[PDB]
Protein backbone atom coordinates (compact mmCIF):
# COMPACT_ATOMS: atom_id res chain seq x y z
CA UNK A 1 0.00 0.00 0.00
CA UNK A 2 2.93 2.34 0.76
CA UNK A 3 6.43 3.62 -0.05
CA UNK A 4 8.98 6.15 1.23
CA UNK A 5 10.43 9.15 -0.57
CA UNK A 6 13.82 10.18 0.77
CA UNK A 7 16.26 13.05 0.50
CA UNK A 8 19.95 12.59 1.29
CA UNK A 9 22.20 15.67 1.02
CA UNK A 10 25.17 17.36 2.68
CA UNK A 11 22.91 20.23 3.72
CA UNK A 12 19.83 18.30 4.78
CA UNK A 13 17.58 15.28 4.90
CA UNK A 14 13.97 14.21 5.43
CA UNK A 15 11.49 11.49 4.45
CA UNK A 16 7.86 10.93 3.39
CA UNK A 17 5.37 8.19 3.63
CA UNK A 18 3.51 8.07 0.27
CA UNK A 19 0.73 5.76 -1.08
CA UNK A 20 0.98 3.67 -4.26
CA UNK A 21 -1.47 2.73 -7.08
CA UNK A 22 -1.37 0.19 -9.86
CA UNK A 23 -3.63 2.32 -12.11
CA UNK A 24 -1.30 2.94 -15.11
CA UNK A 25 -2.33 4.09 -18.55
CA UNK A 26 -5.28 3.85 -20.89
CA UNK A 27 -7.14 0.95 -22.58
CA UNK A 28 -9.28 1.99 -25.54
CA UNK A 29 -11.56 -0.82 -26.75
CA UNK A 30 -12.34 -0.28 -30.46
CA UNK A 31 -15.25 -2.34 -31.65
CA UNK A 32 -15.88 -2.29 -35.46
CA UNK A 33 -19.39 -0.80 -34.93
CA UNK A 34 -21.86 -0.45 -32.00
CA UNK A 35 -24.74 -2.73 -33.23
CA UNK A 36 -24.83 -6.42 -34.32
CA UNK A 37 -27.20 -9.09 -35.50
CA UNK A 38 -26.73 -12.62 -34.04
CA UNK A 39 -24.29 -14.57 -36.19
CA UNK A 40 -22.21 -11.53 -37.01
CA UNK A 41 -18.50 -11.50 -36.12
CA UNK A 42 -17.60 -8.64 -33.84
CA UNK A 43 -14.31 -7.17 -34.94
CA UNK A 44 -12.42 -5.65 -32.04
CA UNK A 45 -8.93 -4.24 -31.21
CA UNK A 46 -7.29 -2.14 -28.43
CA UNK A 47 -5.20 1.01 -28.15
CA UNK A 48 -3.15 0.79 -24.95
CA UNK A 49 -1.01 3.65 -23.58
CA UNK B 1 25.16 -1.54 39.54
CA UNK B 2 23.73 -0.45 36.19
CA UNK B 3 22.63 -2.36 33.08
CA UNK B 4 23.83 -2.21 29.50
CA UNK B 5 21.64 -0.01 27.32
CA UNK B 6 18.60 -1.29 25.36
CA UNK B 7 18.31 -1.19 21.56
CA UNK B 8 18.02 2.31 20.09
CA UNK B 9 14.31 3.27 19.90
CA UNK B 10 12.44 4.96 17.00
CA UNK B 11 12.13 8.68 17.23
CA UNK B 12 8.90 10.49 16.39
CA UNK B 13 7.73 12.20 19.42
CA UNK B 14 7.30 15.72 18.21
CA UNK B 15 10.66 16.03 20.04
CA UNK B 16 13.05 14.30 17.69
CA UNK B 17 15.96 12.62 19.44
CA UNK B 18 16.27 8.79 19.95
CA UNK B 19 15.26 6.92 23.20
CA UNK B 20 17.64 4.41 24.83
CA UNK B 21 17.28 3.01 28.31
CA UNK B 22 19.23 1.16 31.03
CA UNK B 23 17.99 0.15 34.49
CA UNK B 24 19.53 -0.66 37.88
CA UNK B 25 20.64 -4.22 38.70
CA UNK B 26 21.90 -3.42 42.24
CA UNK B 27 21.34 -0.22 44.23
CA UNK B 28 23.98 1.69 46.19
CA UNK B 29 24.07 0.74 49.86
CA UNK B 30 25.64 1.50 53.20
CA UNK B 31 27.40 4.55 51.73
CA UNK B 32 29.09 2.73 48.77
CA UNK B 33 29.43 4.57 45.44
CA UNK B 34 25.99 5.82 44.23
CA UNK B 35 24.63 6.08 40.64
CA UNK B 36 24.12 9.28 38.64
CA UNK B 37 25.51 8.08 35.29
CA UNK B 38 22.28 8.93 33.27
CA UNK B 39 19.44 6.33 33.38
CA UNK B 40 17.96 7.18 29.93
CA UNK B 41 20.11 8.81 27.24
CA UNK B 42 18.97 10.21 23.85
CA UNK B 43 20.69 11.72 20.75
CA UNK B 44 19.65 13.50 17.44
CA UNK B 45 17.11 12.13 14.82
CA UNK B 46 14.91 12.22 11.57
CA UNK B 47 11.07 12.52 11.14
CA UNK B 48 9.65 9.56 9.15
CA UNK B 49 6.17 10.87 9.89
CA UNK B 50 5.61 14.47 10.90
CA UNK B 51 4.06 14.92 14.33
CA UNK B 52 0.20 14.69 14.60
CA UNK B 53 -2.52 13.19 16.84
CA UNK B 54 -3.76 9.64 16.03
CA UNK B 55 -7.26 8.04 15.65
CA UNK B 56 -9.81 6.29 13.46
CA UNK B 57 -13.48 7.25 12.71
CA UNK B 58 -12.91 10.85 11.72
CA UNK B 59 -15.44 10.19 8.90
CA UNK B 60 -18.33 11.75 10.83
CA UNK B 61 -16.69 14.12 13.34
Amino acid sequence: SYVYLEVVSKHFSKSKRMPITYDNGFLFIHTDKPVYTPDQSVKVRVYSL
Amino acid sequence: LLGDFGPWSDCDPCIEKQSKVRSVLRPSQFGGQPCTAPLVAFQPCIPSKLCKIEEADCKNK
